[PDB]
């Protein structure tokens, strides 16, 4: 649970150039086949420890889906480009 | 064996009074008293640290033969 809690502080405090130039997170939800690239929702990690079940920790998670991990991102998609993009 | 002698209570040797008068001809009478207990838990240890008391929840309950008037 640290370790999840720690990886979602550091990915979630370097975001502050407005968005990180690499990938957003990738969800592998094997259970039932489907595959997501997520980024982290405004509810955010919430982690709770009640009276009941005192020895086993609880984590609340909320994602928004970019899109289809099959699909490469759109900026990087390479176009045609035929012929000469950069005349001379 | 003797009254005089013997450790024990039981029917014979006590008797319930009321209002300053002897109950006649009872059959039993029982008496609970529970303080509702209760164990204070705690996140990170599974086991209470100290009871603590909540309601004095008390009764007697009389059970009696009808005497013929009184």
């Amino acid at each position: 649970m640290e370790e999840l809690q720690s990886r979602v502080s550091e990915y979630a405090m370097q975001g502050g150039s407005g968005n990180v130039s690499g990938s957003y997170l990738q969800f592998f939800n094997f259970t039932d086949d489907s595959y997501y690239k997520v980024h982290l929702a405004p509810q955010g990690l919430k982690i709770t420890r009640s009276k009941d079940e005192p020895l086993l920790f609880r984590y609340e998670i909320t994602l928004v889906v970019i899109g289809s991990l099959t699909e490469a991102d759109r900026s990087a998609v390479t176009t045609e480009e035929f012929g000469n993009v950069k005349p001379n | 064996a003797s009254e005089a002698k013997q450790t024990v209570h039981t029917g014979n040797t006590v008797l319930l009074m009321i209002k300053g008068k002897p109950v006649g001809r009872a059959q039993s009478a029982s008496g609970q008293r529970e303080y509702g207990t209760t164990g204070v838990y705690e996140i990170g240890s599974i086991m209470p640290q100290e009871h603590v008391y909540l309601r004095y929840e008390g009764t007697i309950t009389v059970e009696r033969l009808r005497m013929k008037k009184e």
